RNA sequence: CUUUGUGGGAAAUGCCUUCCCUCAACUCACGGCAUCCAGGAAUGAAGGAGGGUAGUUCGGGGGAGAACGUACUGGUGCGUCAGAGGUGAAAUUCUUAGACCGCACCAAGACGAACUACAGCGAAGGCAUUCUUCAAGGAUACCUUCCUCAAUCAAGAACCAAAGUGUGGGGAUCGAAGAUGAUUAGAGACCAUUGUAGUCCACACUGCAAACGAUGACACCCAUGAAUUGGGGACUCAGCACGUUAUCUGACUUCUUCACGCGAAAGCUUUGAGGUUACAGUCUC
RNA sequence: UGUUGCUGUUAAAGGGUUCGUAGUUGAAUUGAGGGCCUCUAAGGCGCAAUGGUUUAGUCCCAUCCACUUCGGAUUGGUGACCC
C-alpha cells in the first residue's frame, strides 16, 4: 500500500514536470495535500488547481506552468527547530535563496521563511524549488 | 554473467513455466528441453529423381497413377548436433536477433 | 483543447467503471412485461439470477454472468439509470 | 536498504552490530586475540637476546641476500626474525647481546623480498645503530 | 494484492452516484424493511437478500431506500445471526476440504489451501474479539 | 348490473374543478371505531483486505476409479535359410539345437510421439492419451454483503527437482559399479557389446540444485506498434459455435525503429537495473 | 559501516517457495467565517448607455452573372465585434 499520501502525489507531479506536461492527475486527496499545493500557487509555481469530488475520496487535477523543478517529500517528519532551520536548508535544497522547506506547526502550514518569522519551529512535510 | 541470449536461445519465456519435457535427439540421444532443442521438418523424398523415371515406367496404377508419398518426420535436434552438420551457424549480432517465426 | 478536468465524450465511452472520473455504475434497469398476463415487474440488467412473477412461468430473466438474457415474446422498456 | 520509521531504532542499532563484526578493522581494535598474538603484547617496542645470525634468502623478482637475525623475547619467551636495516651492520650485532626490536611499516603484511619479517633492529645495547653506521659513537663491548 | 497466493483482480460493483432514491421507486421505508425480515425467516444471509431485492423491486440500494442497511434491520428485530458472514463461509469451506482430505491423502492441493483458510479464519476471530462481535472465548477448534 | 389502459376530453384564471372515475386474483376510494405500540438519524465504502451470486465460465492445476494407443523387450505358432549384431575400421556378442527376417497371437512393465508454440495452469518444486469421479484455484461480471479486518517479517509451521536411505510390491527399457572388445605410448577411458544398485508404485526419511530471470515483497507515476491467451461490452451438451471491426479489465512476453532515464559497459524500459548526490513511499534478508 | 549519506543482474552480496508471531509500518472524513466604506488595487470569458462614413470588421443584401478558384456597391444591417 502507500504509507505516506504526500509521497504518491508529489511523484505524479515530478515526473510529469520533468516531461514537461501542463497537468497532471492526483489519485487521492487529503486536507493537508491541498495546503502544500495552496503555498506554491501564490509564489508562483502553479496556475491552478481543482478538487473534484467522487464522494468517496477526491481526485485532485493540477495545472503546471512548468516554473518547478522538483517537488519532493521528507517522509519521516523529523524535527526542526528554531536553530536547526540553518540545517534542514543547506542539505536538502540546491540554495538558500529559493529554496522552499514547508513545515507543520500548531499554527498552520508554511514556509520555514514564515516559520522563523512567527518563531516556532515543527515537524518537517515536505519542500519544492 | 553476461546476457549473451535474451531468451536465454529458449522459446520459454522469463516467469511461466521454468520446466519444460525433455525431448531425445535422433542423432546422439541426448537429452534437452523441447524449447532448447531444435526443430526441423525433414520431407525425405522415396525416390530420387532419376530412379523416380525409372519404376514409373513400371508403374501403372503408381508415380503417373497416383503421386508418390513421402517420409514425413519432425526432427528434434540437440545444440553440439545442429551446428556440426551446419544447419544453424554463428551469425553476426544483428542477424542474431532476427527470427523466421515457424515458417520455412 | 484537452483537459483532465473536464474530459472529453469520446475517451469516456471506453473506460471502465473503475477507470472512470466518477466511477459511477454501469448498469440501468428494465421494465420486463409478463407476457403470460399483462404483469409489468422491474428487473435488473445484470440481474445474475431469476426472478419471478406469479402470472409467468415464462420465467423474465435467465440468470447468466454476463447480463440478463431476457425470455423471447417479452416487452422491454429501458427506464434511466438516473 | 535501510528502514525510516520513528520507532525503528533498536533494528538499525543490531545490525550495525552485526556487520562491523565482517569488518577487520575492527575486530582488530576490540579483540584480545590480535593483542596476545602480536609479539610486544601491543607494546612500542620489547627487548631480547641475540640467539643466532640466520642468513635468509628473498623473492624471485629481486635476487639478493639478506642478513637477519633471530632473536628471544626476553617479555613472553617467543622467538622472532628481524632484518639488520643498514649496511655492513651485522658486525654491530653479536650474539648474546641485548638488542631492541621493533616494527617496520605495515605490520599486517610482509616487507617486500624478506617473507615473514616485519621486524627491524633499531638499536643494540641500547646504542643507536644508526649512530654506528654513519660513525659517531662506538659500539661498547664493556 | 489478494491476501494470500497470488492475484490481482479489478472485478467489484461500484456505487450510484445519486444516493436519493429512484422516481420509480414510491415504495416506502417500512416495505422494504418488512421484506427484508421475511426473507430472513428462510435462513438468507444479507448478501442473498440483497440480490432478491434489487432485482424483483428495483431497489437501488436498502441504504438508499430506508435509513439504514441489511443487518442493522435484522438485528434491531432481533433476526440477527451471531457469527457473522465471512466467518461462517469460510468454514463451511474448510470442513468439505478437511472431507475430501480424510479420504484423499494424496492430495497435495487441498492440504495448502486448507492451511490458507485455516490461518484465514484465525484473522477473522481475532478481529471480532478485538471488536466485540464475538465472545472472547470464541476459537476454530 | 356497462365504462374501465392511462393520460386524454370539457372548463376555468402551469393550476383548479367536472368527466373518463387509479389494473398485478388484492388493487384503488370512503366510513365504523376494535385492536396492537419507543424506535429511521446512521460519516463514508479506499482502482485497501474478507465474504456472496452467476456464466454446465477458464486451464498440460491436484487426488481417485476405469479403459485406450503404438513402440521397446520376451514368449508361442505359422514359413523361409546363412549369416546376423555393431563400428571410423573391427572385435566382444548371437546363430543348423534355424539366428536375422515376415505375419499372426499372447505376456509383462514403462511411456503418451507428431500435433506442442518467443502458448496455458500451479505459491514454488512442477504439470501433456481417453472416459468417469471428488474437493478446489485464478480471471470476469454485479447500483449484493462486511467496514479498516492491512502491508512485510526475527521466532515457529508447511511444501520442495534429481540422486541417496528404510520396508513391501514390481522390474519392460535405460543404466552408475562390475565384466569383456577396441582406441592409445599408457585407457573401468570418450566409443562398442553386456550388467548390479537405481530407473516405476505404496508408506516413511533426506531438504543438499545454475531451486536462475544469478533481478526479494507490497504500492504509486511513466510512451511507441503489431499480435497471441481468458472474461465482459457494442432441435437435440445448441435463443448455438467460430471469425472480423472497435473497447475494456487480468495474465505471459516482442519491436530483430520500445520514449524519457539509468548503468563502467554489456545491457535494462508501464514487463525497470527508470522517476537517486535535486540522495528519505514501506518492510525484510 | 554509509542515521545525515552505501551497495547486492553480471564486480564481495536477495534467502528454493509459502504461511506466520514478536517487531516495524499503515488510506480518506469532522475544518480553520463573514459584511459596509476608501482606495484608479487589479482582473474580468457580467453589463445599461452612448461613441465609431472602410476614422475598423464579418453575415445579409445590391449589381453583375462567373458553368468552377472574380468583385466591388452605400445609409448597407438596434446584426457580429473592436478602442
Amino acid at each position: 500500500t502507500m504509507m505516506s499520501v504526500l509521497a504518491n502525489a508529489l511523484r505524479c507531479i515530478a515526473s510529469a514536470e520533468r516531461r514537461g506536461k501542463r497537468q497532471v492527475l492526483i489519485r487521492p486527496s487529503s486536507k493537508v495535500v491541498v495546503k502544500f499545493l495552496q503555498v506554491m500557487q501564490k509564489h508562483g509555481y502553479i496556475g491552478e488547481f481543482e478538487i473534484i469530488d467522487d464522494h468517496r475520496a477526491g481526485k485532485i487535477v493540477v495545472n503546471l506552468n512548468g516554473r518547478l523543478n522538483k517537488c519532493g517529500a521528507i517522509c519521516p517528519r523529523f524535527d526542526c527547530t528554531t536553530p536547526d532551520f540553518e540545517k534542514w536548508v543547506k542539505n536538502i535544497l540546491p540554495s538558500r535563496q529559493f529554496g522552499f522547506v514547508v513545515l507543520t506547526t500548531s499554527l498552520g502550514i508554511m514556509d520555514h521563511e514564515e516559520a522563523r518569522a512567527r518563531n516556532t519551529g515543527g515537524k518537517v512535510l515536505g519542500f519544492f524549488y | 554473467m553476461t546476457t549473451k541470449r535474451r531468451n536465454h536461445g529458449r522459446a520459454k519465456p522469463p516467469c511461466s513455466r521454468g520446466r519444460t519435457r525433455p525431448v531425445h535427439c535422433f542423432n546422439c540421444g541426448r537429452l534437452a528441453p523441447k524449447d532448447k532443442a531444435v526443430g526441423r521438418f525433414v520431407v525425405r523424398r522415396m525416390l530420387d529423381q532419376a530412379s523416380a523415371r525409372d519404376v514409373a515406367e513400371a508403374s501403372n496404377v503408381y508415380g503417373a497413377g497416383f503421386p508418390m508419398p513421402k517420409l514425413y518426420m519432425k526432427q528434434r535436434f540437440c545444440i553440439a548436433c545442429a551446428i556440426h552438420s551446419r544447419t544453424v551457424r554463428a551469425r553476426p549480432t544483428d542477424m542474431r536477433k532476427r527470427r523466421f517465426t515457424t515458417k520455412v | 483543447d484537452s483537459d483532465l478536468s473536464y474530459p472529453t465524450v469520446r475517451s469516456e465511452r471506453m473506460k471502465h467503471k473503475r477507470r472512470r472520473l466518477v466511477q459511477g455504475p454501469n448498469s440501468y434497469f428494465m421494465d420486463v412485461k409478463c407476457p403470460g398476463c399483462n404483469a409489468i415487474t422491474i428487473v435488473y440488467s445484470h440481474a445474475t439470477s431469476e426472478v419471478q412473477c406469479n402470472g409467468c412461468a415464462t420465467k423474465l430473466c435467465r440468470p447468466t454472468g454476463g447480463k440478463a438474457m431476457l425470455t423471447t415474446g417479452c416487452g422491454f422498456r429501458k427506464k434511466a439509470d438516473h | 536498504t535501510k528502514a525510516n520509521g520513528q520507532h525503528a531504532a533498536r533494528k538499525l542499532v543490531r545490525l550495525r552490530r552485526k556487520n562491523r563484526w565482517a569488518d577487520k578493522g575492527w575486530k582488530k581494535s576490540h579483540t584480545f586475540v590480535a593483542q596476545k598474538a602480536n609479539p610486544f603484547g601491543g607494546s612500542s617496542h620489547a627487548k631480547g637476546i641475540v640467539l643466532e645470525k640466520i642468513g635468509v634468502g628473498a623473492k624471485q623478482p629481486n635476487s639478493a641476500i639478506r642478513k637477519c637475525v633471530r632473536v628471544q623475547l626476553i617479555k613472553n619467551d617467543k622467538k622472532i626474525i628481524a632484518f639488520v636495516p643498514n649496511d655492513g651492520c651485522l658486525h654491530f650485532i653479536e650474539e648474546n647481546d641485548e638488542v631492541l626490536v621493533s616494527g617496520f611499516g605495515r605490520s599486517g603484511h610482509a616487507v617486500g623480498d624478506i617473507p615473514g619479517v616485519r621486524f627491524k633492529i633499531v638499536k643494540v645495547s641500547n646504542v643507536g645503530l644508526y649512530a654506528l653506521y654513519r660513525q659517531k659513537k662506538e659500539k661498547p663491548r664493556n | 494484492v489478494r491476501m494470500q497466493g497470488v492475484g490481482h483482480g479489478k472485478s467489484a460493483s461500484s456505487l450510484p452516484f445519486c444516493r436519493t432514491p429512484p422516481s420509480w421507486l414510491k415504495i416506502a421505508s417500512r416495505d422494504v424493511i418488512d421484506a427484508v425480515c421475511k426473507l430472513a425467516k428462510k435462513g438468507l444471509t444479507p448478501s442473498r437478500i440483497g440480490m432478491q431485492l434489487r432485482d424483483s423491486m428495483g431497489i437501488a440500494q436498502v441504504k438508499n431506500v430506508t435509513g439504514r442497511k441489511i443487518l442493522r434491520i435484522l438485528k434491531h428485530k432481533g433476526m440477527a445471526p451471531e457469527i457473522p458472514e465471512d466467518l461462517y463461509c469460510l468454514i463451511k469451506r474448510a470442513t468439505e476440504m478437511r472431507k475430501h482430505l480424510e479420504r484423499n491423502t494424496k492430495d497435495r492441493d487441498t492440504k495448502f489451501r486448507l492451511i490458507l483458510v485455516e490461518s484465514r479464519i484465525h484473522r477473522l476471530a481475532r478481529y471480532y474479539k478485538r471488536v466485540k462481535q464475538l465472545p472472547p472465548t470464541w476459537k476454530y477448534e
